[PDB]
């Protein structure tokens, strides 16, 4: 469980490289490739959860997030083998079709996840988010399988997406992110964010009772973003967009 | 910025203009002109003002000149400044080398 | 060749002269020594950054309002004495002085306790110490008749230990000259875990 | 200075420190001097001098490259490094020349023990990675 | 002819430098702890290494 | 050393200044020939049309040159590095000494 400290952005790919430079002239470290693969899974509409106390409203249903590492010999088509692997290869990653498709994901089937709504209030100059986080190691028996094991619980599949980007690791444990999402489905794949990277901006606190702990992160964020006025504009999002409830349907892409 | 040294570089050159207009006709006309017309405005009332405004004029056109064009020279490198700064920007031998290095050592320690 | 104030100088041993009833020499002889003990402060800070006692060996604190320096040294030392060194006005010769505070070094015999011209060999008077204290406790161990007197090295002690049922030999012991912990030559395991002990 | 923070650590060994600029390590045959001094017939061993030179560079630039990577590696880490496990500099050196020795002496032990007491012993040498 | 003489000095010393000069490194402006003024300096320390 | 792009820019830089002493020049000559011209000799009257001519086309081309160069600032937005392979190349160049050191025969 930890409060996480986020800033957002977007921008076009046509300064994507020029950007590229202007961070490893600020943070002194190069970028280095990552991806992954997440999935949701919600509370299964067969059975009534009675239990949600209806006079109190102690406790939500809520959508549970599973990723994992994907290795980017599955990413890579024949056509670039020749290519290093460094960050440059994102530059051909502009069209909605990729690699991987429907029947290897499904052929797949880890890390489990659940966030709230960012704190109300607004006094807030930084998207203040808790998540609860635990790690699935391995498993046996005669269904061993994700989706197996979710369906134990109560939940089941709705959607998934690819995220490809680069990474940069900056003093004091902020993480800067630039991400490319594909949505998938067996109709096909779709890139949401069309023509552009998304910018994410965040840092990680464990303990939320420590104050003047957040207080310097929340220093080191906006110094960051003072840093960057002229070039790109990180901003606050949209409080009601980042909700992941099951009673009321949005998503945040 | 950049749109700032623009427009000041423009009233450097319109300034550099007009001053040179006006110290051109104060010379040529320096010689005084007594014309009986009404229509002509030349006036020399009192005798040795007007070597005054005379010095005045030389004076004045110096220090513009002078100012103007030291200013441009700043101006230039000051660019030229900002161009320079602104702009940002085997093993397996090496296994057989240390190998024959530690072996020497080794053999003449 | 230190820039004095010669005007404020002036003005204050002329005001001083004035209310005069002697005060002035006092002055002198007060500023004369707070000057000294602040340079003696200074060369502590200068030392203590890269000397052989960094690490915890010497601390010192400098009260100016008492106008004396406090020293402690071998925090990691319970061999019932506590590393103690006082440096302050001499009461009878109004001079500053480096006492070594210590009952061992009090009950001591031929060897000085106070000592003068700090200042020129302060790194000589530390290093006389600490002999004398490495010496004091090897003395004591002697007259405990627990180890063995060397005669090669006055600074080693033997150990008598039986490394096998007829062999009966002895062990080098040593006495580190900054910290003060025993160790041996070529400690083994055990060894080494008994004389983390006797520290 | 990684050399002193390094040494300090090895006196029950037999190194020791002369002042800010000397250090001194003596083995049961051999002794070495390293110094920082100011400017203000080749013998045998020149050669040996260099070369230890030469990998002492070598083995802080390894240390280098160890730090670059465990900052890159991860953000959270703080980058303190440890005398006891991250500087290994004269450890290797060190370590390489008393295992001679004492290769040599149980060589000779053996010799005498076996070898001369029990004719037709053979012997074979390996390393193991 | 003042300002001749002593504007060709400049640019014999303009071009003293800019012929002097050679390049990657980390170069900027700093202002002197005992002149105050500006002046160029280049960062040459394995710090960032 | 610099890329070209800088060093033909510092070249049309430094043409930028000797123009401007030219000018600086120019005007220096046109004024001395004012005075003769006023103080009544015909004969370098042609001198005069041509100086002023030099003149003003010196002046303003000059000008035209510094705004192109300007300009050439507001397209060239968008268009320590070395110590991340520092270490690098000096790990390098330390095994080449020791190369050298490892062959008697090239130590001549």
């Amino acid at each position: 469980m930890v409060q996480q400290l986020s800033l957002f952005g977007s921008i076009g790919d046509d300064g994507y490289d020029l950007l590229i430079s202007t961070l490893t002239t600020i943070s002194g470290n190069p970028p280095l490739l990552y991806n992954s693969l997440c999935t949701v899974w919600k509370p299964n509409p067969s059975y009534d959860v009675e239990n949600v106390n209806s006079r109190n409203q102690l406790v939500e249903p809520n959508r549970i997030k599973l990723s994992k590492e994907v290795p980017f010999s599955y990413l890579i088509d024949e056509t670039m083998m020749d290519k290093p692997l460094n960050f440059r290869i994102l530059k051909s990653f502009t069209n909605d079709k990729i690699p991987l498709n429907y029947a290897m994901t499904r052929n797949i089937l880890w890390s489990l996840q659940i966030s709230d709504i960012p704190a109300a209030g607004n006094n807030r100059s930084v998207s203040m988010q808790t998540i609860a986080e635990t790690i699935i190691l391995s498993s046996a028996g005669k269904n061993s399988s994700v989706s197996s094991l979710m369906n134990g619980l109560g939940y089941v599949f709705e959607f998934q997406y690819l995220t490809i980007g680069v990474k940069f690791f900056m003093k004091h444990g902020l993480i800067l992110e630039l991400q490319k999402i594909w949505q998938i489905e067996e109709a096909g794949n779709s890139q949401i964010t069309s023509g552009g990277f998304l910018l994410k901006a965040y840092i990680n606190v464990s303990r939320g009772t420590d104050i003047d702990r957040i207080n310097y992160t929340e220093t080191a964020l906006m110094n960051l973003k003072k840093e960057l006025q002229g070039y790109i504009e990180l901003s606050v999002p949209d409080r009601q967009s980042m909700d992941s409830r099951v009673a009321h349907g949005n998503i945040l892409i | 910025m950049s749109n700032q040294a623009l427009y000041e570089k423009l009233e450097q050159t319109r300034t550099i203009l007009s001053v040179k207009l006006a110290e051109l006709i104060n010379m040529t006309t320096i010689a005084d002109r007594n014309d009986d017309d009404e229509g002509s405005f030349a006036q020399e009332n009192s005798e040795l003002a007007v070597a005054t405004t005379s010095v005045m004029m030389v004076n004045n056109q110096t220090m513009q000149l002078i100012k103007n064009v030291q200013d441009l020279l700043i101006l230039t490198r000051s660019i030229k400044e900002k161009w320079l700064l602104n702009q940002i920007p085997d093993e397996k031998q090496i296994e057989e080398l240390l190998d024959n290095c530690i072996e020497t050592f080794v053999a003449e320690k | 060749n230190l820039p004095l104030n010669k005007p404020r100088l002036e003005k204050l041993i002329n005001e001083i002269l004035l209310k005069s009833n002697l005060s002035l020499y006092n002055f002198l002889h007060k500023y004369v020594l707070t000057l000294q003990l602040y340079m003696v402060h200074r060369e502590f800070l200068k030392l203590a950054n890269g000397g052989k006692f960094s690490k915890s060996n010497l601390i010192h604190n400098y009260d100016s309002k008492k106008s004396t320096i406090t020293v402690r040294y071998w925090l990691n030392g319970k061999m019932d004495s506590k590393g103690k060194i006082t440096i302050g006005i001499q009461r009878t010769t109004e001079s500053l002085i480096l006492k070594w505070d210590n009952q061992s070094a009090s009950r001591a015999k031929n060897m000085p306790v106070i000592y003068n011209n700090i200042v020129s060999n302060i790194e000589g008077i530390l290093d006389e110490i600490m002999f004398n204290h490495a010496r004091i406790i090897r003395s004591e161990l002697l007259a405990r008749d627990i180890f063995q007197e060397d005669e090669e090295n006055s600074d080693v002690l033997l150990f008598q230990l039986p490394t096998t049922c007829v062999s009966m030999a002895p062990i080098q012991l040593k006495i580190d000259l900054l910290s003060g912990q025993f160790y041996f030559r070529n400690p083994t395991p055990l060894l080494s875990n008994y004389a983390s002990k006797i520290n | 200075y990684q050399i002193k923070k390094e040494c300090a650590l090895l006196i029950s060994y037999g190194v020791s420190i002369e002042n800010e600029n000397k250090v001194i390590i003596e083995l049961p045959n051999e002794k070495f001097e390293i110094e920082l001094l100011s400017l203000d017939l080749p013998k045998i061993n020149d050669k040996r001098a260099n070369l230890m030179l030469v990998m002492l560079r070598l083995l802080l630039v390894v240390i280098f490259k160890k730090t670059l990577r465990s900052r890159i590696s991860s953000p959270h880490g703080l980058i303190n490094l440890n005398v006891d496990d991250d500087i290994l500099i004269i450890r290797p050196i060190l370590g390489k020349v008393r295992f001679a020795n004492y290769k040599l002496l149980l060589k000779k032990i053996i010799k005498d023990y076996v070898l001369d007491i029990v004719p037709g012993s053979s012997i074979t040498e390996t390393e193991v990675e | 002819n003042k300002l001749s003489s002593i504007l060709q000095n400049e640019h014999d010393y303009w071009n003293k430098i800019m012929q002097s000069i050679s390049n990657k490194d980390v170069i900027f402006k700093i202002r002197d702890r005992t002149s105050g003024q500006k002046l160029l300096a280049i960062k040459y320390g394995y710090e960032d290494s | 050393m610099q890329p070209p792009y800088i060093q033909e820019r510092l070249k049309s830089l430094n043409d930028i200044e000797t123009q401007l002493c030219s000018m600086l020049q120019e005007a220096s000559q046109v004024t001395f020939i004012f005075g003769e011209l006023k103080r009544g000799n015909e004969s370098v009257k042609p001198q005069f049309e041509n100086h002023v001519k030099q003149f003003y086309e010196r002046l303003d081309k000059s000008t035209t040159q510094l705004r192109k160069e300007i300009q050439l600032l507001d397209e060239n937005v968008g268009t320590n590095k070395k110590a991340l392979g520092q270490d690098t190349e000096k790990m390098e160049e330390q095994l080449d000494l020791l190369s050298a050191i490892l062959d008697p025969s090239k130590s001549k």
